[PDB]
């Protein structure tokens, strides 16, 4: 079981990887189908992996018990960075090409830190974040301009 | 013009020497660029112009209400929205509200779907309450598959009281009743006093007297000050 | 098929005819009365609309009809139509749901109308939690807390129609020092049963706690003050009686459930003795008469299983007695027979009547059905025979 919680982080950054590659074929430098099949495989592996972690913590009896706070600890550091990583993906669709779902994916993200799965926005809060990552979805829409 | 033609960036940064008409422009109640307007000024840390905005929203039906799971899913929006408001801007009281709000249409609903099914009581005076000659007329007319009819819900609503909701005024002016003033304040304590203590004479048994008495001890109404038993 | 949680909560309602057993996220009801071994599964998830305070757990029990003609009986061949109000407890607030098929899934603001919410009195000495409710309509809903204080709410007006209004707590909470169950009559509920239904609005209710406090309340509906046509703790007495006929009844002695028998001035206790030289317990069937006329009382009878010495005690609930009463036609009704309820066997007695000295109390027909660990008893209810 506790191998499952770790590879959580660590498969979401394995697909990250490959579409760090991806992005240096974004701008049509690809054919732009091949560029969005992937992208969606990475969107959604991250969010999955997020979701995954949740619901393993919260029912093996951790969630039950005083020992919670070493794996909230864990889930803190998953949680924003992940997240962030997706976040600051989507926006360099949005200009190189030139699609307003990808403006609208980056929007998307918002919903997700305000979502409670361990009260996600204020962890963004306390770490400071939550401007930056706010500020970030406006100038999204900016790039249609 | 700006916020209009998706020039956001430009607004906050590019010319910082107008920033006190910029705080006139967020008092709008609402800038105008529709329903994604709100949504920027969330964005921005630039809260106060979309608590202001949102309630332009709320009063759409063509915003919220184009059907059933698009509805459900607006309110959802709204309130997670609120969740983000920071320090920038203090909307905390609004955050507030906002949440309140789904709670509010269930108390709305509860109430009224009594008085639907003959939920309003008969009046005490007499054999029967002269309200309910009024009562009966407005049940029908929304009984009846027609229009919505916006005055005949709010009359409705207040005339006839839950036995479920007489705790409430009780409690209310023990904690806030000497803002409204004493004499106010003593003057409907009194009157719930008076049936209270006109039972327990008309025959032996009292009992009734302590648990008036005794009871707003339980949430501290004396500690309150100024608030009577039954006298 | 469904989620099972860790607490399920059942009551067979058959003054409506339907089964329940609840979830703490959902309640699953279904016709239970049917003509058919298949049924419709009625699932109802919980809202978020609603309001809930301190921390009691979600008992939903079955309450009559209100949007559907009423069911003063078990009824329906397998229709869905008929289920009847459902009152769920979440906190502090008693929910009562009007309908419960008009629920669509993508909107829950018609749910509103159908939730009436009632607060129930904060301030508790030794806490609160939902225990054990007993549908005892004609009357409404008698529900008992750990501490040992009993609520008393009706779930209509005075115009007939649905309304709750908070009747009166049969048990009070005592803020008397020190104690708060210790020394009161309130403790731990350990069984809520119902009396006869004798009509004009009234039901009886049987209260018996874990002490050994036999408590009988006339309930009606509309009453701010319920009589109490029983208080006497009886644990000394059966005591004392059991060393008239049995020389090993010395020491241990449990009384588990009460049961009312054929005859409504007479209650049917459920003791154990245990037995030292052996280390058998011998369940003793008590037939106890209560005078509501006088408030004495006079054990009948002590009767003692010869051929079942077994200890057997419950896997879900503590040891239950059952006698079924009578709603239909039945030839004679001088014998009482008695079934003593366990996961693993049901013992069927018969108990005396005769006061023979020339066969003893006891020594009569006995006979044992054996049953599998595989019975885990969630709920129950009965009517007829």
């Amino acid at each position: 079981e506790e191998i499952t919680q770790y590879e959580h982080l660590i498969k979401g950054i394995r697909e990250y990887e490959e579409w760090q590659k991806s992005v240096s074929l974004l701008s049509s430098e690809s054919n732009i189908p091949t560029l969005i099949e992937k992208l969606q495989g990475f969107s959604k592996d991250t969010f999955e992996l997020i979701k995954t972690f949740l619901v393993d913590l919260t029912s093996s009896n951790f969630a039950d018990s005083a020992d919670y706070e070493i794996l909230y600890e864990i889930r803190a550091l998953y949680t924003p960075f992940l997240l962030m990583e997706l976040h600051k993906k989507l926006v360099e669709a949005a200009k190189l090409l030139k699609i307003p779902k990808f403006i609208s994916e980056a929007l998307a993200f918002t919903s997700l830190v305000a979502n409670e799965n361990d009260k996600i926005y204020l962890l963004f809060q306390s770490s400071g974040k939550l401007k930056e990552y706010l500020d970030l979805v406006a100038r999204t829409a900016t790039l249609s301009n | 013009y700006l916020i209009k033609h998706k020039k956001l960036n430009d607004l906050i940064f590019r010319f910082p020497q107008q920033h006190d008409v910029l705080i006139q422009f967020f008092q709008e109640s609402a800038p105008k660029y529709g329903h994604v307007a709100w949504i920027q000024q969330i964005l921005d840390g630039s809260y106060a112009d979309a608590m202001n905005t949102l309630k332009n929203i709320t009063v759409d039906d063509s915003k919220k209400g184009e059907s059933l799971s698009e509805c459900e899913l607006h309110l959802n929006v709204a309130k997670l929205s609120s969740l983000l408001v920071e320090k920038d801007n203090l909307d905390i009281n609004t955050l507030r509200k906002i949440q309140y709000n789904l709670d509010t249409i269930d108390a709305e609903k509860n109430i009224s779907n009594k008085l639907k099914k003959g939920e309003v009581q008969i009046c005490k005076r007499f054999k029967n309450g002269s309200i309910r000659e009024v009562f009966n007329i407005l049940v029908e007319e929304l009984k009846s598959t027609t229009v919505v009819n916006l005055s005949d819900l709010v009359e409705l609503y207040s005339m006839l009281d839950d036995e479920e909701s007489l705790f409430i005024p009780l409690r209310l002016l023990s904690v806030d009743g000497n803002l409204l003033n004493f004499e106010v304040k003593k003057f409907l304590n009194a009157l719930v006093w008076r049936r209270i203590v006109l039972l327990n004479a008309s025959n032996e048994g009292d009992k009734l007297l302590q648990h008036i008495v005794k009871r707003v001890f339980d949430e501290e109404l004396p500690k309150n000050n100024d608030f009577p038993l039954p006298s | 098929g469904f989620s099972n949680d860790d607490e399920l909560n059942g009551y067979i309602d058959m003054q409506i005819g339907y089964g329940l057993v609840n979830d703490h996220k959902k309640v699953y009801i279904w016709n239970i009365h049917s003509t058919q071994k298949d049924t419709p599964y009625i699932t109802v998830p919980f809202r978020s609309d609603d309001n809930d305070e301190i921390a009691v757990a979600p008992r939903c029990i079955l309450t009559f009809p209100a949007t559907m003609d009423e069911s003063p009986l078990a009824l329906n061949p397998n229709d869905q139509d008929e289920t009847g109000g459902l009152i769920i407890i979440k906190g502090s607030k008693a929910i009562y749901y009007e309908d419960i098929n008009s629920i669509n899934n993508l909107n829950f603001k018609l749910s509103e109308k159908f939730s009436h919410e009632l607060e129930l009195p904060i301030n508790s000495s030794g806490g609160e939690k939902c225990d054990l409710m007993l549908n005892c309509e004609p009357a409404g809903i008698v529900l008992s807390t750990n501490m040992g204080r009993i609520f008393f709410i009706t779930i209509r007006n005075s115009m007939g129609k649905p309304q709750l209004k908070l009747g009166k707590l049969l048990n009070k909470p005592f803020k008397l020092g020190i104690w708060s169950k210790i020394f009161n009559t309130n403790s731990s509920v350990v069984s809520l049963r119902n009396g006869p239904i004798l009509g004009k609005g009234t039901r009886l209710v049987y209260i018996t706690t874990n002490k050994g406090i036999f408590q009988t309340w006339q309930l009606s509906a509309t009453n701010s003050h319920p009589t109490k046509l029983i208080d006497v703790n009886i644990y000394e007495a059966i005591l004392e009686s059991l060393q008239d006929l049995y020389p090993f009844a010395h020491g241990t002695l449990k009384i588990w459930d009460s049961h009312p028998l054929q005859d409504e001035s007479s209650q049917l206790f459920l003791s154990s003795i245990y037995d030292s030289s052996c280390n058998e317990t011998y369940y003793i069937l008590s037939t106890i008469i209560f005078d509501s006329s006088s408030n004495s009382f006079t054990i009948f009878s002590t009767y003692r299983l010869n051929t079942f010495m077994e200890s057997i005690t419950d896997t879900k609930f503590k040891p239950k007695i059952f006698i079924p009463q009578m709603e239909n036609a039945n030839d004679t009704n001088e014998v009482t027979s008695i079934l003593v309820m366990f996961p693993n066997a049901v013992v069927i007695t018969q108990v005396n009547s005769k006061l023979d000295s020339s066969y003893s109390m006891r020594r009569k027909w006995e006979d044992i059905v054996s049953l599998r660990n595989d019975i885990d008893i969630i709920g129950s209810g009965y009517d007829s025979k």
